[PDB]
RNA sequence: CCUUCUCAAACAUUCUGUUUGGUAGUGAGUGAUACUCUUUGGAGUUAACUUGAAAUUGCCUUAAA
């Protein structure tokens, strides 16, 4: 089971804009629209970190 | 030309004046107050006088607005041309690398929709501290952001150059907006003969410093106006005669 | 030793008395160790560089950060009357207690080792005066903001249901329910009260 | 029949601009012709041109002699015209809405041009815009059999062109285009010889497309025109030739 | 002879009030199905090749009226005085009064209907607004306040 | 006699927690899009610029056909 | 009880003695009007008198007017108890011998920060 | 149920600077010592603050029916 296209391509400007900043990242507005929490995100992150770098 | 050596003695005994044992305005608002043979009398301006100062009062106004309990902020009002074209990202990568900030820009239209109403209009102006407004529509203004905003002399606005020749450019208006925050102090021209330079912040000014300041706002009024006598005054204080024209 | 006012400006007084007084190490009293979640994390939102102690974390993670304000010079905490029980540190000037304490009458026998004001509409030392058109018109900024998260909704949602628990669980007869519910969710800023 | 309140207001606030507007001009122009330039808006004439994207390019006015046609539309919406407009307006005599003229822009003309701007639209017609517009619509106010000159009827002949005007060389209806496409001294003469040009309107009509077309068409002009209600407000320009199609 | 509860409609808002309810009303119309289909359609032409805030329109529904007034979220309420069962509708001028929700009854259910993308609507309910509207749906929630609640207080009597 | 409205109402009859469906911009739109992404993706519909495009090269084409020969 | 004056006010900004007579002729005839203005700018202050010859006429048009809205808020109308006439209103509109006693005045100035 | 002056000039250009001109207000109310003026009549002015757009009287036609 994989993330979709546009998952993956949102996860990149997460990454690239923050790093590892979890509590940035569900405080942000612009790249993260739907509120999701910490656990949420990393757990994809995780997930993006395995099939990419 | 005023001496140097009045002034201190103008300001340090001021100094003296505001070190006793409302307040956020009395003690802190250094003004200088200008008579004319009639200033202008015949015609109600809205002009601001931008008066070139050597060192700024508003990067200083910026600290101390943190400390106190009263937000400076800087609005821009802009035509509809700009509006759709410039964000507030282009004004940050370009004028925090001094580190002055525009919080709001708002439209021509802004004013009028949503927020036409009295109320909320006085809850808008009132916020803010460093009005701005761009060319095509400062001569709209009074229709539109009321009279009572134009009562001070912060929420006056100030017209700005934002276009190239003609054709608006963000390069433009980028190092124009750092020639009115930084060197530039505004003072209203009522058509009495009365007049006050509310010059800004005692917390600030490093009264030699601010005797700079003083006497390069007498070199731009005695130039471009007549004038008749000039006063300093801590709000309310004896007023002191730093120059005396006849 | 008080500050009277009513229950729409208790929180928006407060701010302000942080805002103006940002040098000093000061200590605010809240009741709940559920509602010191919530106005630090509006405090960090609204950037004021606060700290936070109560219940709901860990040991260390409490002792550790709280040692932090203790070698400090400048800044803030906020904490419970319960956690904060025991340890005062006598490097502090303002205690203002937002509540009516747990127990009102061993509370000013904890003050004598640090000045003392209180915050109460109907409810030694002396009040303060206040300017009435000074507080902060940040209320226009926080209903937006109380709207837009839904963190920030949920945690003023619990810093409300568990205000208003510890209120009537609580000893005296004159802090007994008697207040109207429209004006304490404004010090949480709602447009209706949960 | 009975008046609601909502219109007395609206109609008073509205014409209380226009007295406001063209009192602003007429101090401008007064001091732009008296030559007392120590504060003024702008020093030149100004007449910008829109068509199609949408572009609004803004011209200078020398004092080159042109042709103007202007057509009487219907604006705004609670607009009685002050003294100062039913004045031009009749002096054009363009008081009934869809008529036209053709006049010569000078610069004694084009002061007065400011004037009447939120009134009526303005342009430069072509030849072919000149010639279709009077040999399909011509009126001429002459004597019927003996009595009752006012039926203005028709540009039926070419030998009615002899009679009234006739000897300034006025022979024939496609003379006095002649004299209108290029600026004749008899110009004024011929000019004051075809007196309106009854335009239809373009909707024309209640119905079930006619109510639509009207609400599409009524935005358009809201764009095709602009009101500037600036102390130098340009003048502006539409193209007639794409608006006699319209119209004709 | 009708029992006070009912004709408590009957008694509806004037003419100017209600024509002025529906200046501020027809603002906030509901996206119809086309309007929101072709809106999809752009998003899907756009998005599959290369950030908008919450859109306020009126809310229609007998059950989510309901919810919105004791939620409490409904600011304006229009209620129709015309209803096939007229006992589905006659409890809710008296829960607005409640829960001090301001409301209206309109004349025409029908009328409710026009600005909702329905055929009738029996009530409608204005929760939110844009800003610049909100000073003036704020007077007319006094307007109405004053004509309607003020005019009859004793409709809750009188039969 | 309205005796029990007459003392007004004060915290909502409930006491549900809202759900976070009411503030992150909503899935049901967003699923609607994808799907509609997903049929351009396997084309079974027609973007509506193109269909302009489509209307753009027919109709003008009317009456421009032989019919006796 | 009720008098002829009545108290039209929280008018809309606009809206003059000309509007006031010729809207408040539709229900009869009317006896006089004002409104009442600044006097240094001739802008009105938001209410203003006018009578009705009937004492009839006049709660007619406050049991119509009373919470009237109009272009963006509602006129608010009374009826006037009995006497109380319309009073004042009036229609305004918008409207080195030196160097002696400045010399004099520059000297008498100095003298006040020794005062302080 | 109207919707409000969305830039002119001049010189010099770096891909924009310098200079000049252009803005006649919702109302009410509070209020901090100074400025001028003429003449005791008050006039023009100068900080600041409040406020649901608040209020009880200063001497043209097709936007037709």
């Amino acid at each position: 089971r994989s993330q979709s296209e546009r998952e993956e391509e949102w996860l990149e400007k997460l990454y690239k804009k923050h790093g590892d900043d979890y509590k940035k990242m569900f405080f942000d507005k612009k790249l993260n629209i739907y509120q999701q929490s910490e656990g949420d995100l990393k757990r994809r992150l995780l997930r993006w970190k395995k099939r990419n770098g | 030309a005023i001496p140097r050596e009045r002034v201190i003695k103008a300001v340090n005994e001021l100094i003296k004046f505001t070190s006793k044992p409302e307040e956020e305005l009395k003690k802190d608002l250094q003004l200088i107050v200008v008579n004319n043979k009639s200033f202008t009398g015949t015609s109600k301006s809205f002009k601001l006088k931008l008066l070139n100062v050597k060192h700024s009062f508003y990067k200083p106004w910026k600290e101390a607005s943190a400390t106190a309990v009263k937000d400076f902020k800087v609005l821009l009002i802009l035509k509809d041309s700009d509006i759709k074209k410039v964000s507030e990202d282009d004004l940050f990568d370009q004028l925090d690398s001094e580190g002055i900030k525009v919080d709001e820009i708002i439209c021509g239209k802004d004013l009028k929709t949503v927020y036409k109403a009295y109320e909320a209009r006085n809850a808008f102006i009132s916020q803010f501290s460093l009005i701005l407004a761009d060319d095509s529509i400062v001569t709209s203004l009074p229709k539109l952001m009321g009279g009572k905003a134009y009562n001070k002399v912060e929420t006056t606005p100030i017209s700005i150059r934002t276009h190239a020749n003609k054709e608006f450019s963000l390069t433009t208006l980028t190092n124009n907006i750092k020639k009115v925050y930084m060197n530039q102090l505004p003072v209203k021209l009522p058509r009495g003969t009365t007049l006050n330079v509310h010059l800004g912040n005692l917390e600030w000014l490093r009264p030699e410093e601010f005797v700079d300041n003083v006497e390069l706002i007498s070199e731009q009024l005695i130039k471009a106006y007549q004038i008749r006598s000039i006063f300093i005054k801590t709000n309310r204080s004896p007023v002191l005669p730093l120059y005396y024209n006849q | 030793g008080y500050v009277v006012c009513d229950s729409d400006k208790r929180f928006l007084l407060l701010f302000s008395f942080l805002k103006r007084n940002q040098k000093k190490k000061i200590i605010v009293f809240l009741s709940s160790c559920n509602s010191v979640k919530y106005y630090a994390e509006l405090l960090n939102y609204i950037d004021l560089p606060v700290l936070e102690l109560h219940g709901k974390q860990k040991q260390q993670k409490r002792t550790n950060t709280f040692f932090e304000f203790c070698n400090a010079e400048r800044g803030i905490l906020i904490c419970t009357d319960v956690a904060a029980r025991g340890l005062d540190i006598p490097a502090v000037d303002w205690i203002i207690q937002f509540d009516p304490p747990d127990d009102p009458r061993d509370y000013i026998h904890r003050v004598g080792r640090g000045k003392s004001l209180m915050f109460l509409t109907p409810n030694p030392l002396n009040e303060y005066e206040f300017p009435e058109n000074k507080i902060a018109n940040v209320q226009s900024q926080l209903e937006k903001l109380i709207k837009s998260n839904y963190y920030l909704h949920q945690t003023a949602k619990d810093g409300y249901r568990s205000y208003l628990q510890a209120y009537a669980s609580h000893s005296l007869k004159t802090v007994y329910q008697i207040d109207k519910l429209d004006l304490a969710k404004v010090a949480k800023s709602y447009g209706f009260p949960v | 029949k009975f008046v609601r309140a909502e219109s007395i207001v609206a109609k008073t606030l509205a014409t209380s601009r226009e007295k406001e507007r063209i009192k602003r001009v007429s101090i401008l122009e007064d001091k732009k012709a008296k030559n007392e330039t120590q504060h003024i808006a702008s020093g030149k004439d100004f007449i910008l041109k829109i068509t199609e994207g949408l572009i609004r390019e803004k011209t200078t006015y020398d004092g080159k002699p042109a042709l103007l046609f202007i057509v009487r539309v219907r604006g705004p919406l609670a607009v009685n015209i002050p003294n100062k407009a039913f004045k031009i307006l009749s002096l054009l005599r363009l008081v009934e809405t869809n008529t036209g003229v053709f006049v010569k822009l000078t610069k004694n003309v084009y002061p007065l041009l400011k004037v009447i701007a939120p009134y009526v639209v303005i342009g430069k017609p072509s030849l072919s815009s000149i010639r279709s517009l009077i040999q399909k619509r011509g009126r001429i106010i002459y004597k019927g059999e003996n009595e009752a000159e006012p039926h203005e009827i028709v540009l039926n002949d070419n030998n009615i062109v002899e009679e009234q005007l006739g000897d300034h060389g006025i022979i024939c209806v496609e003379d006095i285009i002649h004299e209108i496409a290029t600026m004749g001294e008899s110009f004024s003469v011929c000019n004051f010889f075809l007196q309106p040009f009854k335009l239809n309107r373009e909707v024309s009509g209640f119905g079930s497309l006619n109510r639509l077309r009207k609400i599409k068409q009524r935005e358009a002009e809201s764009r095709t025109r602009q009101f500037s209600n600036a102390a130098t407000a340009p003048v502006i320009e539409v193209d007639i030739d794409s608006l006699l199609a319209k119209l004709n | 002879k009708v029992p006070p509860t009912i004709a408590q409609f009957q008694y509806t808002l004037d003419r100017n009030t209600a024509a002025e309810t529906f200046k501020l009303f027809n603002k906030y119309r509901p996206e119809t199905a086309a309007e929101k289909k072709e809106r999809l359609t752009k998003e899907a032409a756009a998005v599959a090749e290369g950030a908008s805030p919450k859109p306020y329109a009126v809310k229609y529904g007998l059950n989510h009226v309901v919810a919105l007034i004791e939620n409490k979220k409904a600011k304006l309420v229009l209620i129709a005085n015309d209803v096939d069962p007229i006992e589905l509708v006659v409890f809710l001028p008296a829960l607005c009064k409640k829960m001090g929700v301001p409301y209206a009854i309109v004349k025409g259910k029908a009328r409710l209907g026009t600005l909702v993308n329905q055929k009738t609507s029996a009530v409608a309910a204005l929760t939110e607004v844009r800003a610049e509207d909100e000073a003036a749906l704020a007077k007319l929630v006094s307007t109405i306040d004053a004509n309607f609640a003020d005019k009859y207080d004793e409709v809750k009597k009188h039969w | 006699i309205d005796w029990f409205t007459r003392h007004e109402e004060v915290m909502p009859l409930t006491a549900v927690p809202e759900p976070k469906r009411r503030f992150v911009p909503s899935k049901n739109e967003a699923k609607r899009v994808m799907k509609i992404v997903r049929a351009i993706r396997e084309g079974r519909i027609i973007p509506p610029k193109k269909l302009k495009e489509m209307k753009e090269k027919e109709k003008i084409e009317n009456y421009q056909y032989d019919l006796w020969g | 009880e009720y008098s002829g004056i009545i108290y039209v006010s929280r008018l809309p900004h606009g809206f003059h003695e000309k509007e006031l007579s010729k809207y408040f002729a539709q229900f009869g005839d009317l006896k006089e009007v004002r409104l009442a203005r600044n006097k240094k700018t001739g802008n009105s202050r938001h209410y203003g008198f006018l009578e009705f010859v009937n004492k009839e006429d006049a709660m007619i048009a406050q049991e119509s007017m009373n919470n009237y809205l109009l272009m963006g808020h509602l006129l608010q109308v009374r009826v006037l108890p009995k006497g109380a006439k319309i009073e004042k209103l009036y229609k305004y509109k918008k409207r080195k011998q030196l160097k002696d006693n400045m010399k004099q005045k520059h000297e008498e100035r100095i003298k006040k920060l020794a005062k302080s």
